């Protein structure tokens, strides 16, 4: 399945190469390769130097807000609502993200301290990030959480994984 | 102002995805009354789903007949004022048609249908007098007098 679809979303992305607007800004998607072995294994290829979304997200919030609740603790109070009606469910989530500040604009101030590079990175995340979200609107892509979503430091763009 | 509503309301009430979710909704409490019947805190938790199921479903429709009441009183009340909009005759005439069970629509409608012109309905007599019938529903009470 995740090889399947990895295929198709390459044809999709370089059938984006065809268009003058999208041409201009290389807009596109990165790839991985996927090799199934049998009906039970396989082979992925692990994308060089990225990170997990995930994994920098969480000690991060801690680290620059050490008074905010951890990951875990919103991850909980958000699962032990589940079983609630609508409006205890919005309630639960408005006071927990009252208490959870984001912090990604840090990953870019810290891998790229110099304002040339920095600025082409994040418009590399930027661009990279809206032509996976059309793309994936488009063909239902799902299963968006943070551990399929990777984070390439040396480029600023995101890789998405696990198309299945 | 009215017309303005009225077809606000009633795109929301054929809006695709709306329609989508209430399908969705639908089905899903579809099988899981089928699946309880198969065993019938496995039943404990599966019943509690249901329940939860049928908790949402009781929102989105509530939703829409609030969307339906607004909408027909809005025709109503439109057609009543000006003469700018005079096709939403024909459209409240088919949403009216199509609501001819529900009880709710027939309310709104009994409440503000004396203060149209008839003009306004004198053209589809067609449409009309083909759905008379003595029935002593609230329906035809209100579909005999208009056509009187
Ligand atoms: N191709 C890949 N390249 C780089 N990192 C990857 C790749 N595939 C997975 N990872 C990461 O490596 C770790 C391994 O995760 P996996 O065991 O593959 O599944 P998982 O998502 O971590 O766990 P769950 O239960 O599926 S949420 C995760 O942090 C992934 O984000
Ligand atoms: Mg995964």
């Amino acid at each position: 399945q995740d090889a399947i679809m990895e295929q198709v979303f390459a044809a999709v992305s370089e059938l984006l190469k065809l268009h003058r607007e999208t041409r201009q800004r290389n807009l596109g998607i990165r790839t991985y390769k996927v090799l199934p072995l049998t009906s039970s294994s396989g082979l992925i290829e692990f994308v060089s130097n990225t990170i997990p979304l995930h994994e920098y997200l969480m000690p991060a919030h801690e680290r620059y807000y050490p008074k905010d609740l951890k990951g875990s603790q919103c991850r909980k109070e958000i699962a032990n609502a589940q079983t609630k009606n609508t409006e205890t469910r919005i309630a639960v989530y408005r006071r927990v993200t009252e208490r959870f500040h984001p912090v990604m604009r840090y990953f870019f101030m810290e891998y790229f301290p110099d304002p040339d590079e920095w600025f082409q990175k994040r418009t590399n995340y930027t661009r990279t990030t809206a032509a996976i979200s059309m793309l994936g609107h488009v063909l239902g892509l799902g299963d968006r959480h943070g551990h399929n979503i990777l984070l390439d430091h040396k480029t600023g763009e995101v890789v998405h994984i696990d198309l299945g | 102002v009215f017309h303005q509503f009225a077809v606000f309301c009633d795109e929301q009430l054929q809006n695709p995805d709306s329609l989508e979710d209430l399908a969705r909704l639908q089905n899903l409490k579809k099988g899981k009354d089928e699946e309880v019947a198969q065993l019938k805190s496995h039943l404990a938790k599966a019943k509690q789903w249901q329940e939860l199921d049928q908790q949402e479903l009781r929102r989105v429709e509530q939703t829409r007949s609030e969307f339906l009441k607004l909408c027909i009183e809005n025709y109503l009340l439109s057609l009543a004022a000006s003469d700018e909009h005079d096709n939403d005759a024909l459209r409240f005439m088919a949403l009216w048609l199509e609501k001819s069970e529900e009880e709710v629509a027939n309310e709104v409608v009994k409440k503000w249908i004396n203060k149209v012109p008839t003009r306004k309905f004198a053209l589809l007599m067609n449409q009309l007098s083909s759905r008379l019938q003595d029935h002593n529903t609230l329906f035809q009470k209100l579909l005999i007098d208009l056509v009187y």
